[PDB]
């Protein structure tokens, strides 16, 4: 069992920027016929693997000439020249030579910008969802960036630990950020039991993270 | 012009079971045996095994060796792949690929994939709540 | 000055809930975040941060269509005050 392993798991650049990811064999992969079966794919949102290059280095028929791949044994490297704007996805290394054929991490393929602050915003649970029993408070932190961001829940001063789904976005598509929400799910009764709320947003844009609250 | 049509959507509960299609176009469906690769929301893409059009004789990677079943209609040339005794896990996105008779493998023409999904729930509604602000 | 305001869809199943805002008509400043499972049922959210001036004016809604239950509902913002 020939473990993948890829870097980086994140690779942002600009356009027309030259991006080289690595793949890494915990086994050779020369395959008995006399060659290494290492694959690069391509993936796009929501599609199937494209297969880029082949035995190697063998660009498969149609991917273009800025597509390269690299290697010999274990330590292969595929990379492009002129990053155009569609090669933006999830880059995989496979293999053909053994069993069974395993698929490399993914090396995500997006664009670099400025770094910028989040815009927090917290809201109480509604009246409705309030009367049915559950209580949820949100907040949004949206349009950061870079996507590494950690919000954390404070009760009446205290900590809370767990009740909170996360759910991120992915690059914003109008201006390459970042957004995410932070849902903190107690009952009508464990809700009702306190005063404040707090969702600390922690960005490398900072020192001091960005606070909101709301009291009852 | 080969292509490897699948089926649509599946909504399916734990324990029940379920058979998904994969269409060949365009290339002698007997010459060149099917593989199925599965890939776990958000990411993980793993491999589930390939049946030899032929013979017809599966062959499963260790873990997809307890509830899923190879077996295709040559009069139609379409591969299937089953799963028993279904548990949450499983859901995830199949994909049917083939080769290009390279003896080592180079998985070049890939289904479009069918995802399955696995739920106690049934086809339940959302309730809305306004996010007024607060603060 | 900017508003941000907000919609919580939760507890459908099973995929997927298309949230508009204004009809369609606040295509800026909305995100709908990726569905996840609090458990057996998936939630989602919503943002929309319009100017401040309007919104308290009127017409702010949130519209969540989803296609399995062939349900269609939206809700309109209200400050709540106290």
């Amino acid at each position: 069992d020939v473990l993948m392993t890829q870097t980086p798991l994140y690779l942002p650049v600009s356009l027309g920027d030259q991006a080289s990811i690595s793949c890494r064999s915990s086994q050779t992969i020369v395959h008995n016929n006399g060659n290494t079966y290492l694959e690069w794919y391509l993936q796009k949102p929501g599609q199937s693997p494209q297969l880029l290059i082949y035995k190697v280095s063998n660009r498969f028929s149609g991917v273009p000439d800025r597509f390269s791949g690299s290697g010999s044994g274990t330590d292969f490297t595929l990379k492009i020249s002129r990053v155009e704007a569609e090669d933006l996805g999830i880059y995989y290394c496979f293999q053909g030579s053994h069993f069974p054929p395993t698929f490399g991490g993914g090396t995500k393929l997006e664009i670099k910008r400025a770094d910028a602050a989040p815009t927090v915003s917290i809201f109480p649970p509604s009246s409705e969802q309030l009367t049915s029993g559950g209580a949820s408070v949100v907040c949004f932190l949206n349009n950061f960036y870079p996507k590494d961001i950690n919000v954390k829940w404070k009760i009446d001063g205290s900590e809370r630990q767990n009740g909170v789904l996360n759910s991120w976005t992915d690059q914003d598509s109008k201006d390459s950020t970042y957004s995410m929400s932070s849902t903190l799910t107690l009952t009508k009764d464990e809700y009702e039991r306190h005063n404040s709320y707090t969702c600390e947003a922690t960005h490398k844009t900072s020192t001091s993270p960005i606070v909101k609250s709301f009291n009852r | 012009q080969i292509q490897l049509q699948q089926s649509g959507p599946e909504l399916k509960k734990p324990g029940e079971t379920v058979k998904i299609s994969c269409k060949a176009t365009n290339y002698a469906f007997t010459d060149y045996s099917m593989h199925w690769v599965k890939q776990a929301p958000g990411g993980d893409l793993k491999y589930v095994g390939w049946i030899n059009t032929e013979t017809d004789e599966p062959t499963f990677a260790d873990d997809f060796k307890g509830r899923f079943a190879f077996s295709l209609d040559t009069s139609t040339s379409t591969a299937f792949l089953q799963i028993n005794n279904l548990k949450n896990e499983d859901t995830a996105t199949y994909f049917c690929v083939r080769d290009r008779h390279d003896y080592g493998e180079i998985f070049t023409y890939w289904g479009q994939g069918t995802t399955v999904t696995v739920s106690s729930a049934k086809t339940t509604p959302p309730s809305v709540y306004p996010l007024a602000p607060g603060s | 000055s900017m508003v941000t305001l907000g919609c919580l869809v939760k507890g459908y199943f099973p995929e997927p809930v298309t949230v508009t805002w204004n009809s369609g008509s606040l295509s800026s400043g909305v995100h709908t975040f990726p569905a996840v499972l609090q458990s057996d049922l998936y939630t989602l959210s919503s943002s929309v941060t319009v100017p401040s001036s309007p919104r308290p004016s009127e017409t702010v809604t949130c519209n969540v269509a989803h296609p399995a239950s062939s349900t269609k509902v939206d809700k309109k913002i209200v400050p709540r005050d106290c």
